[PDB]
């Protein structure tokens, strides 16, 4: 019901917000539409898509058929059968809630699900229930909803059950990507890669591998990449398969620049067809581009940005200007240079870069104590 | 199934094949289960080397 | 029997008690899923329980 | 605590800093960013 089900939240994105992208979408959703019973939240996909056609009716009378179908089962149930808890009307009445997460929308389905989940005392189905709120949290992207079942995964409930929480790890950073949290945390919990088969619980693998190493070179530069993704095995299996993805890598770690360009240039054309994509594109290449610059300038301390012109790509002016937005941006700690033409760095020393961090520091827990100072005596 | 010596030649051959995958831990693995399955056949006459 | 009146053997444990005490043991462990305890005491004929 | 002196009273989540830095310097970086080499 909703273990296939991201793909296609997937083409909801494709479909409609490339205005350009009208082609391939609708020719493998609508036939995907007319299968899986999916009736009410396509009305609106419709009208932004071609305008209408006569199957509503058609899955209107058998979208009420097999809501009927059931309802007249528990019904019958409860009013025949005399269990409670985890019954027979606690598992029928979960397949009504999740006819409505395959077909309806999500207020009856959720409602459904608040409906159930006071009548659960274990707590594995309780935790069940909890993984669909935040799978139907992340089909809408609802960001209420997803951050409360979490504390109520982690607090609630697993204290208790084990192994099912690897399943809401790779959920947890599932939220981290499509935050602008594209640094430390997203990176950290992705590098368990040890879990495999294309799940509900495990939406897919090969992707999410890319999704793992294009988001590991932003945590760490060289704090030891080169173990965690580079003499990784089981990383280096599946990025085997994909001779692109393994280019992006080397180039940056064995410093093929004017290459690194080029792969780059795929990636964040590649990266255009996502629906967690919004945090990624416009910071995602401006900081690994000046993370390229940063260490290169590092092991110089005269470098000439003719040396640029080839062995980094082309345009003597576009190193320079980019440069010059960098520098004035507080970051890339160097001197860009006109007529000699030679890009000069200056790195502080320890006792420069020490200096500034205890100023920093002490400035504010100073300010600290005199506003702590200030509420006490009158 | 109850046959011995066959499994040792395709538990060999799937060591190749993660190694070939550049798998150096799994291929470690499964080369140990290989050796623990390989003393209990009659004649590794050849496959011997080839597991050497 | 008249300084020690209560004397108390200490058998072997048995199926179910070796099932109990792989339970206690196993708790801090993290076991995977699909895991059957109860064949794992029935490999014993006569186990100990240290 | 009022000093009567009162009396008139990722989207873009975290993105002020990335957003005071660039802007709009043709944000998909490819077409001119990437496509020097024909003018080389």
């Amino acid at each position: 019901p909703k273990n296939p089900d991201l793909r296609i939240a997937q083409l909801r994105f494709l479909l409609s917000l490339p205005e350009h992208r009208g082609d391939a979408a609708v020719r493998d959703e609508l036939m995907a539409a007319v299968r899986d019973n999916n009736m009410a939240p396509y009305y609106e996909a419709l009208c932004k898509s071609l305008d209408w056609q006569i199957d509503v009716d058609l899955l209107n009378k058998m979208k009420k058929a097999n809501e009927d179908e059931l309802k007249r089962l528990d019904e019958e149930l409860e009013d025949a059968e005399k269990n409670l808890g985890e019954s027979e009307i606690r598992d029928a009445m979960m397949a009504k809630a999740e006819y409505l997460c395959r077909i309806g929308d999500k207020e009856g389905a959720l409602t459904a699900f608040r409906k159930t989940y006071d009548k659960t005392v274990a707590l594995g189905h309780r935790l069940d229930i909890v993984f669909y709120l935040l799978r139907i949290g992340l089909f809408y992207m609802d960001n209420d909803l997803i951050t409360r079942n979490t504390e109520k995964a982690k607090s609630l409930i697993e204290e208790g059950g084990d192994w099912d929480r690897r399943n809401r790890l790779k959920v947890y950073q599932g939220l981290y990507c499509v935050a602008i949290r594209d640094f430390k945390q997203a990176a950290e919990l992705f590098l368990d890669t040890v879990s495999t088969f294309t799940s509900y619980e495990l939406m897919d693998y090969k992707t999410f591998v890319t999704y793992t190493v294009y988001v590991s070179m932003i945590a760490l530069e060289r704090p030891d990449l080169r173990e965690k993704v580079i003499k990784g095995a089981e990383i280096l299996e599946v990025l085997h398969s994909l001779p692109a993805v393994r280019q992006y890598l080397f180039s940056l770690y064995e410093c093929r620049y004017s290459v690194f360009f080029q792969s780059l240039a795929v990636v964040e054309q590649e990266m255009k067809k996502d629906w967690l994509f919004a945090p990624h594109y416009r910071y995602y290449v401006r900081e690994m581009r000046i993370h390229a610059y940063s260490q290169l300038l590092e092991s110089y301390r005269s470098l000439t940005l003719g040396y640029m012109a080839e062995a980094f790509g082309v345009g003597v002016e576009f190193i320079d200007q980019e440069l010059s937005r960098f520098i004035a941006a507080g970051r890339l700690h160097c001197k860009i240079d006109k007529v000699n033409e030679i890009v000069e760095t200056n790195r502080p020393d320890s006792k420069n870069w020490q200096y500034q961090e205890t100023i920093k520091k002490g400035d504010l827990l100073l300010n600290r104590v005199q506003k702590l100072s200030r509420v006490i005596n009158m | 199934m109850d046959d011995k010596a066959l499994l040792v030649e395709v538990q060999l051959l799937e060591s190749k094949t993660y190694h070939a995958l550049s798998n150096l831990p799994k291929a470690r693995a499964a080369l140990t289960s290989a050796r623990t399955t390989a003393n209990a056949i009659y004649c590794p006459p050849k496959l011997q080397a080839t597991l050497d | 029997p008249g300084r020690i009146d209560r004397k108390i053997e200490f058998p072997p444990p048995n199926e179910e008690a070796r099932l109990d005490i792989l339970k206690i043991h196993s708790r801090k462990m993290n076991l995977t899923r699909g895991i059957n305890l109860r064949k794992i005491a029935e490999l014993m004929p006569g186990a100990s329980g240290a | 605590m009022s000093e009567k002196k009162q009396p008139v009273d990722e989207d873009n989540w975290d993105d002020d800093n990335v957003e005071d830095d660039f802007s709009n310097q043709l944000r998909a970086e490819l077409e001119k960013h990437g496509y020097k080499m024909e003018t080389s």
